[PDB]
């Protein structure tokens, strides 16, 4: 409670494929469309992706710049507590890289 | 000395199991010890 | 002009096939304009833009074409256009939706958000949700979400709640199976309509409001309902699920002085209507599983019930009071014993709950229960005497002022002889124990009477056909 | 306890947000969000 | 060297005697994780259905890829790996934060899975000069472009007509070009060339 | 944390590693190129620390998921060095192996056999096998016979794991106790002290220049001496068939080296079984590019009044400039011939070349490390760097983890009181008023609460909000009278949505008698200096009222101490 | 993608053989102090959202209070998996736990 | 208890520079509940009682064109004692821009206090 | 939208889809149709729709 409920208790996403909980994002969908979360690190750019079978609708997503992007929707939520956050941002300054491994897969 | 300890633990590419009270306050996983060291579960009929 | 916009636009689909997206981008910018901006494009060239765009949409299903699509559904005021030229509109939409699904999503949105508007200003939008209901039945799914989502607020303006319901009640009649969670959503206002109402039993504002809105839905039900409508219809569906909220939101809140009352008066439209009601009461007030608060407010609805429908037989009546004198006879048959023993009255809730509802049927309805000879139906006489003088001590227990007037009618008729017992009662309480925590519960639960008469102006001319006011009994 | 700013957070307003210290935020009808 | 490739359309779709159309009808088994409420205890296939089933129901799934018609042969695995598969009592362990339980279960789906090249038949419903629309076994919505109809068909003010001169109608059969899966609901892009 | 949002995912081990600048640029959200950060109209500028990709800041929404200050969990971006730098954490270990190469056939300079028995030891612990690694010492049975050796040692350590797969003894994933990892450390130990303590090569039989370093992270190559020189070129028939050196020289001596040594190196840098099959790379020891963390880490401060800059970003600006600083000397240096070209602009373009490297490191270091960076104007004091940050003060774990500010609760001086029981606590009405427990709304309690929320949030025993289903929060504090009588006419309606339709609505209530607080008198030196109590609310009192029967256990003397209650 | 089904049934085996037979059961047969609050308050969660209560209420309004008449009975549906220290464990059901 | 407060709304100012803000109200439309507390300088009555929140000070913004208010931040209520105006030296020409207000605190000796 | 109450964590195949005779299909839908008597009546709706089509009718 303390720990887990005053202390900074967080849902928070991350990917089932790389284990991190700092490269995910929402997509930015059409209007009409609902936005989904996804991984930047697993995911291809658009191009790069067809420049290697045809490519289904449900597998690109974009952002708000503009950019499409292949891939990267094995996300789920995990509780953390956020500071853990705070310091696998720090370590990855550093060039260090914390990755989770979450059940099920 | 945090980062002498990190430093040690990339270069091992260690993995934390997650079995000390301090790596699971760490990351937010209920304490080993305690009304934590057993599960429970229903019995259904039917 | 006439000619040379049709260049003007053939230029800039040619343009768009080489990727420049400059000229359509203008001509987009220039539909997507306000209702008010005078530089917004007119009708005469927006005729022509749209039936070259509906000729071969294909030539737009492109990234490059997402932006004069959106600005063309996201036109201000299309209802509004032109005869001719909301045609050339309303065509482009059908066009559009059918070679690209993904849109109706968009369009129907924005169709859903003009509910606020009036019947004869909808026809259009109405028009269109039938046909793409029908070819693309999937879309019910996020559609109907949008009837959760656009409904105006209890403090917007009256005009608007009356026409998003005149809305919706029309959408039902064209799209049946999306009908239940339709008439979810107007009764889930149902919790609006209990908040305008009993609180004040501005408050002049709800009044009006909750009255504007009943009085429709309920003459839409009127309609709805009927015979010819019951044997082939879905009259039979507007009942059920109008039983079914009544069961899961009415009854239960139990607190409500709008909205009881759309089951008081779809009820006595047909005689079988009356009878499922009837029994569905009974049902809810003495069935082994139910919670006893459930069973003693069923209990409640069932006397107010029966006292002031109108339109009910005497034998529907009889039915129910040969109910609970049965119910009654065997109760105090098989459980007397359990007084003297370990518990307390309240062990009884239950009983007094009926032996109100009983009494407070026979105050409104005594004249009846006399049948050619002059004697009473269900041996009422003999009947109260025995409740009255058993142990429960019915009078100590139900409320106080259905007990005094009982009291008083039966006292006068020969059927039943209380006044020394309230005496007595009253006595003892001067100088049968209940612990009161709960025991206030109790008698709260048995003040309220769902059917007492209404305070809303018309609502209540409507129902006066339906309704017996206590200076008629 | 005004501030007019933020409308409401609820679409059968907008209906005016005051912050109270608990932060919660309260429009007049009686949202806290 | 590195495989995201498994996400690449394998239907196969057989094409049908006595017919000529592609049969999209399958049968899969699937396993799924599930919470159960605390309200369905006592009836926990209930509970798995109406939660989790149910709202599978004629609606796109991104991991069967298609349209899930339905379901069959429910089951729980029983938490406790000791117990006979028979019996009806069966072990579901609860969330530590929370009361609510999370079992695995088995179920057969059945799905509607259109893949890429498959040829399918529709009903005619909408003609314009830009799309032919159409609707499949009479409930998914289909669309052929104005140029993945060939050259030298025609239109009027309206309604289409071939390549002899003479009008289309009813039942058409097509190829399928993309599934668009993302919508409202499904919808399937065909060609005739 | 909410009893009705359950999580199904769960987090089973973490597994530290290095980010390689693929993975990074792959990632970004943005490149950062301008030291700048704002403009004259204090909007963030492009390609600057607090470019919107990086998240939303200020008023601004996020330029890459589109959320608002509030719902954006920030991105992260990228800075590129134009040049690549020893990542300051490492620098010792990559000291270390470039010491004891050999610059000649390029493997260590340690004969390639005890190389071998080290890699075969450190193989057999990866699974446990601590007896098997002593009895890989036994093994014997001069180039030829070498080999062989190595050979028969290897089909031990095979034959060894193999049999201990297939009984109990290991997995896939190895074998790994305090036991075993101390037999590895040892072994590691000795392993490098033997790299080092070789002067020829045992392999090749030459002299390598030797490695000199500095404390700012430099690296000096001292030249041949005299006898070596001669060594060397006896050697040279066979063979057929100071100054300061760059981290690209570095760099490209270590990458051989660690092509050649990699099966050492293998069981060297993993302590489990590598089933990623990964490479060991010299770039581990390198950065090309920086991680620039996202903008709600490195925001501005307000110190009363005055706003302040966040010292992460004066410190990424420094890298910023340098950088572009870089990228012109590059510019220039193409521009280039010299294949007409006066040699000497050779020495005045080294010249800046190793004075951007030298202050790009020492920005580094400062920041990992303001340690490894020379001290400023000579007092001042240093400004932390991402080290001094997560090691300042008593650091994340004892501030943050261990200890705690708490948000829920009290705090009162204690009185005392013979008239409640001995295992109660005499609540303030002041706080029973303020404290609620969210309680769920159900049938056995649709009583109570209806009154709490009638009784509002200033009557005790009340009520202060309303939980509905959709999680959303409704006040009961600007609130009429009838206004509340409707609210708890509505706490038990059915749902009218199935997504929510296993909840029911909360009411945040004040507490009563029937509660349980936490008792807490500092310091707390032993578990019952913090005991469960059970509430009893006193009317008309300002203080927590305590049963001198518990002065023993929180050590407590009612001369004004106070104590914390927890709800 | 078969042989994930395959990884999958032999982890959920060797648990189980850790979770092992019934009769082959070794720990203490009294419920420890430990295992009964958590029970109590476990049950009472699913009490407070409504879980099917297998005992009268007799006006009880707090669910630590139904579950603790739940247990006085006997009628906790809730099973205890005891963890030896190697991972594998014992099921025991809370009807046959002694309880003091 | 005394509280003395300073309140110098030439803080932010850049020395000797034109004065954005004068002690006083404006002609916009603004409360009118402040004229509780502030007496027409946009300064406090004395002997008022003042609890957290309410106008301890009005002033007249121009970069606004409001009219604001500095409020009373202590949990304790207290009562104006004295409203000093602190005039400027440098020869007179400059307005009002520095006040204190001392608080009274009523303090019967509450549980906790030590004798 | 979509919570841990109303959606699967995770959802696999077991096997390869197995493709199904209509006579299959039929058999199926006449059960399914059966077993099941607001999306969900709006879906056994289209279930009809579809059973009728593999009936050939209108
Ligand atoms: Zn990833
Ligand atoms: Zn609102
Ligand atoms: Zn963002
Ligand atoms: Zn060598």
């Amino acid at each position: 409670d303390r720990l887990l409920n005053s202390s900074d208790y967080t849902q928070a996403s991350v990917c089932r494929e790389c284990g991190s909980i700092l490269t995910t994002q929402q997509s930015v969908p059409r209007i009409g469309s609902i936005s989904t979360v996804c991984c930047r690190r697993c995911s291809m750019r658009f191009e790069d992706a067809k420049k290697l079978i045809f490519i289904d609708d449900s597998q690109i997503w974009e952002d708000g710049q503009g950019n499409k992007f292949v891939g990267g929707n094995e996300t789920t939520t995990v509780a953390i507590p956020f500071v853990l956050k705070y310091l696998d941002s720090e370590l990855s300054a550093m060039g260090i890289r914390l990755r989770y491994n979450v059940e099920p897969k | 000395t945090t980062c002498q300890f990190l430093t040690k633990a990339v270069l091992d590419n260690e993995r934390e199991q997650l079995d000390s009270p301090s790596a699971r306050i760490v990351v937010g996983k209920l304490n080993n010890v305690g009304t934590g060291s057993f599960d429970v579960l229903a019995k259904v009929p039917n | 002009s006439a000619a040379m916009y049709s260049r003007f636009v053939k230029s800039a689909l040619d343009d768009l096939d080489k990727n420049d997206s400059t000229q359509i981008g203008i001509i987009a910018n220039q539909v997507a304009l306000p209702s008010k901006n005078p530089e917004r494009i007119n009708d005469k060239n927006l005729n022509i833009l749209l039936d070259i765009l509906s000729s071969n949409i294909n030539r737009i299903e492109s990234s490059r074409g997402t932006f004069l699509i959106q600005s063309i559904i996201n036109f201000e005021k299309w209802w509004e256009l032109p005869p001719h030229t909301l045609s050339k509109y309303i065509y482009f939409i059908k066009i559009l939706c059918s070679s690209i699904p993904k849109w109706w999503q968009d369009v129907s949105m924005i169709l859903v958000s003009c509910f606020i508007l009036p019947i004869k200003q909808t026809v259009c939008h109405h028009d269109m949700l039938k046909y793409f209901l029908r070819m693309i039945p999937s879309s019910m799914g996020f559609i109907d979400t949008y009837l959760a989502k656009f409904f105006p607020n209890k403090n917007d303006t009256r005009r608007k709640l009356v026409n998003y319901t005149s809305n919706l009640l029309k959408l039902r009649g064209y799209c049946s199976e999306l009908g239940f969670q339709i008439w979810s959503l107007l009764i889930e206002k149902i919790i609006s309509i209990d908040v305008e109402l009993q609180n004040e039993l501005g408050i002049k504002e709800l009044s009006t409001k909750l009255d504007s809105i009943l009085t429709l839905v309920s003459t839409h039900v009127e309609e709805q309902v009927t015979p010819e409508s019951l044997e082939s219809g879905e009259g039979v569906g507007v009942f059920n699920t109008l039983t079914t909220l009544f069961k899961t939101h009415v009854l239960p809140t139990y607190y409500t002085r709008s909205i009881q009352y759309i089951m008081f008066h779809v009820s006595q439209q047909q005689l079988e209507l009356m009878d499922s009601f009837l029994v569905t009461l009974i049902d809810i007030s003495f069935a082994v599983n139910e919670a006893a608060e459930k069973k003693i407010k069923s209990l409640q609805y069932l006397g107010s019930y029966i006292a002031r429908a109108k339109k009910l037989s005497r034998t529907q009546i009889i039915f129910v009071a040969s109910y609970l004198t049965s119910w009654l006879n065997r109760y105090v048959i098989e459980r007397e014993e359990e007084v003297d023993q370990r518990g307390g009255m309240e062990r009884f809730k239950h009983f007094y709950a009926a032996f109100q509802a009983l009494c407070y049927i026979f105050c409104f309805r005594h004249n009846i229960f006399r049948d050619t000879d002059g004697n009473w139906e269900c041996e009422l006489d003999k009947f109260f005497q025995r409740m009255v003088i058993s142990k429960f001590n019915p009078l100590k227990f139900c409320n106080e002022n259905v007990m005094l007037m009982f009291a008083r009618i039966a006292q006068q008729e020969s059927v039943a002889y209380c006044f020394s017992i309230i005496e007595n009662n009253n006595n003892e309480r001067l100088r049968s124990s209940w612990s009161l925590a709960t025991r206030q519960q109790f008698i709260d639960l048995q003040s309220y009477f769902p059917y007492d008469p209404l305070f809303l102006k018309n609502y209540k001319i409507l129902m006066k056909e339906y309704y017996i006011e206590w200076s008629e009994a | 306890t005004f501030i007019r700013g933020p409308i409401c957070g609820t679409d059968n307003c907008p209906s005016r947000l005051w912050r109270i210290i608990d932060g919660r935020r309260t429009c007049q009808y009686g949202h806290v969000m | 060297a590195r495989f995201i490739k498994k996400h690449k359309k394998q239907v196969t779709n057989p094409i049908d005697e006595k017919n000529g159309t592609s049969n999209c009808i399958v049968r899969v088994p699937i396993a799924l994780y599930v919470s159960l409420a605390p309200m369905y205890l006592e009836n926990p296939l209930q509970g798995v259905m109406k939660q989790h089933l149910n709202p599978l129901v004629m609606k796109y799934n991104n991991k069967v890829g298609g349209v899930v018609l339905g379901y069959e042969g429910l089951k729980i695995l029983d938490a406790d790996p000791l117990s006979k598969e028979d019996t009806s009592e069966k072990l579901i362990k609860i969330t530590p934060d929370t009361p609510f339980g999370f079992t695995w279960c088995h179920v057969n789906l059945y799905v509607w899975q259109p893949q890429v090249g498959d040829v399918l038949e529709g009903y005619i419903f909408i003609q314009s000069a830009s799309h032919i629309g159409l609707l499949i076994h009479d409930a998914f919505n289909a669309s052929i472009k104005k140029n993945n109809i060939p050259v030298d068909w025609t239109f009027v003010h309206g309604h289409w007509v071939d390549s002899n001169g003479e009008p289309i109608d009813g039942k058409l059969r097509f190829t399928v070009r993309n599934v668009h899966t993302t919508g409202r609901v499904v919808s399937v892009d065909g060609t005739l060339i | 944390m909410d009893i009705s949002k359950p999580v199904g995912s769960e987090i089973t081990s973490v597994d530290f590693g290095i980010l390689t600048a693929k993975e990074i640029r792959n990632l970004s959200a943005k490149q950062i190129t301008n030291p700048t950060v704002l403009d004259n109209l204090g909007h963030p500028v492009s390609g600057g620390l607090y470019d919107l990709a990086l998240g939303a800041f200020l008023r601004n929404l996020c330029s890459t998921c589109g959320l608002d200050e509030k719902f954006c969990p920030g991105h992260q971006g990228h800075i590129e060095l134009p040049v690549p730098c020893y990542n300051p954490l490492f620098f010792n270990q990559l000291y270390i192996y470039l010491r004891a190469s050999c610059l000649f056939c390029h493997h260590f300079r340690l004969k390639s056999v005890e190389v071998h028995r080290y890699a075969c030891k450190l193989r057999l612990l990866q699974y446990g096998l601590i007896d098997e690694s002593y009895k890989l010492d036994e093994i014997t049975l001069s180039s030829t016979l070498l080999n062989e050796l190595k050979s028969k040692r290897s089909e031990y350590v095979d034959m060894a794991i193999a049999k201990a797969l297939s009984d109990g003894r290991t997995t896939e994933r190895g074998s790994f106790t305090a036991t075993v990892n101390d037999e590895r450390k040892k072994l590691v130990h000795e392993f490098h002290k033997k790299l080092l303590s070789r002067g020829k090569c045992d392999n090749c039989g030459m002299f390598s220049p030797k490695f000199r370093k500095d404390g700012f992270t430099k690296i000096f190559e001292t030249a041949l001496n005299e006898k070596q020189i001669t060594n060397n070129r006896v050697k040279g028939f066979i063979r057929q068939d100071s100054t300061y050196i760059l981290s690209t020289e570095v760099k490209n001596i270590l990458d051989t080296v660690f092509r050649k040594e990699q099966c050492v190196l293998q069981y060297v840098f993993h302590s489990r079984p590598n089933l990623s099959r990964k490479l060991v790379k010299a770039d581990s020891f390198f950065m090309d590019v920086l991680v620039v963390p996202p903008t709600r880490f490195r925001l501005p401060s307000k110190l009363g009044e005055e706003v302040h800059e966040n010292s992460q970003n004066q410190l990424l600006s420094k890298v910023l400039t340098t950088s572009l600083l870089i990228r012109d000397l590059n510019d220039d240096l193409s521009k280039l011939q010299k294949d007409k070209v006066s040699l000497e602009d050779r020495r005045v373009i080294f010249s800046r070349l190793m004075n951007a490297f030298v202050t790009i490191q020492n920005d580094v270091n400062a920041f990992i490390d303001s340690t490894k960076a020379q001290g400023r104007t000579s007092g001042k004091v240093p400004i932390p760097g991402v080290k001094q940050a997560l090691e300042k003060k008593e650091g994340l774990f004892r501030k943050h983890m261990m200890g705690k500010r708490v948000n829920y609760a009290a705090r009162s001086v204690i009185s005392p009181d013979p008239n409640i029981e001995t295992n109660e606590i005499g609540v303030p009405p002041v706080f029973a008023v303020k404290l609620t427990y969210p309680e769920p709304v159900t049938a056995y309690n649709i009583a109570e609460l209806r009154q709490a929320v009638i009784n509002g949030p200033d009557k005790w025993p009340g009520a202060t909000q309303i939980q509905n289903e959709d999680g959303s929060l409704v006040s009961l504090i600007g609130m009429s009278v009838e206004q509340r009588k409707a609210l708890a006419n509505q706490l038990l309606t059915p749902s009218s949505n199935v997504s929510t339709h296993t909840l029911n609505k909360k009411v945040y209530r004040h507490i009563k008698n029937r509660d349980v607080v936490l008792m807490n008198r500092q310091p707390t030196l032993h578990k019952a200096s913090m005991m469960g109590h059970k509430v009893r609310v006193l009317p008309n009192e300002k203080t927590l009222r305590l049963h001198y029967a518990n002065t023993g256990a929180y050590n407590a003397d009612f001369d004004g101490d106070e104590m914390n209650m927890h709800f | 993608p078969e042989d994930f089904q395959q990884h999958e049934q032999i982890r959920r085996k060797t648990l189980k053989e850790k979770a092992i037979p019934k009769d082959q059961r070794a720990t203490t047969p009294y419920m420890t102090k430990y295992e009964r609050a958590r029970i109590l308050g476990t049950r009472a969660l699913q009490i407070s959202m409504n879980a099917p209560v297998f005992v009268d209420l007799e006006g009880e309004t707090d669910p630590l209070r139904i579950a603790m008449k739940e247990l006085a009975e006997k009628k906790i549906p809730l099973v205890i998996r005891r963890y030896l220290p190697d991972g594998s464990f014992e099921d025991w059901s809370v009807e046959e736990l002694i309880v003091d | 208890m005394y509280k003395t407060e300073k309140v110098d709304l030439a803080l932010n100012r850049n020395r000797g520079d034109p004065i954005t803000q004068h002690f006083g109200f404006g002609n916009d439309e603004w409360p009118k509940e402040w004229l509780e507390k502030l007496d027409e300088d946009g300064l406090p009555y004395i002997g008022t009682y003042v609890e957290e929140g309410d106008p301890i000070c009005a002033y007249f913004d121009d970069t606004l064109n409001k009219t604001k208010i500095k409020t009373y931040h202590s949990s304790e209520p207290a009562y104006i004692e004295e409203v000093n105006l602190i005039g400027d030296e440098s020869n007179k020409f400059q307005e009002l821009q520095t006040v204190s207000i001392k608080y009274r605190i009523r303090r019967t000796p509450q549980i906790g206090d030590k004798f | 939208t979509a919570t841990t109450l109303n959606t699967p964590v995770v959802i696999h195949a077991t096997q390869l889809p197995q493709h199904v005779s209509t006579d299959e299909v039929l058999q199926f839908l006449e059960s399914f149709i059966d077993e099941k008597e607001t999306n969900l009546s709006s879906s056994i709706s289209q279930l009809k729709r579809i059973q009728r089509d593999f009936k050939g009718l209108p």
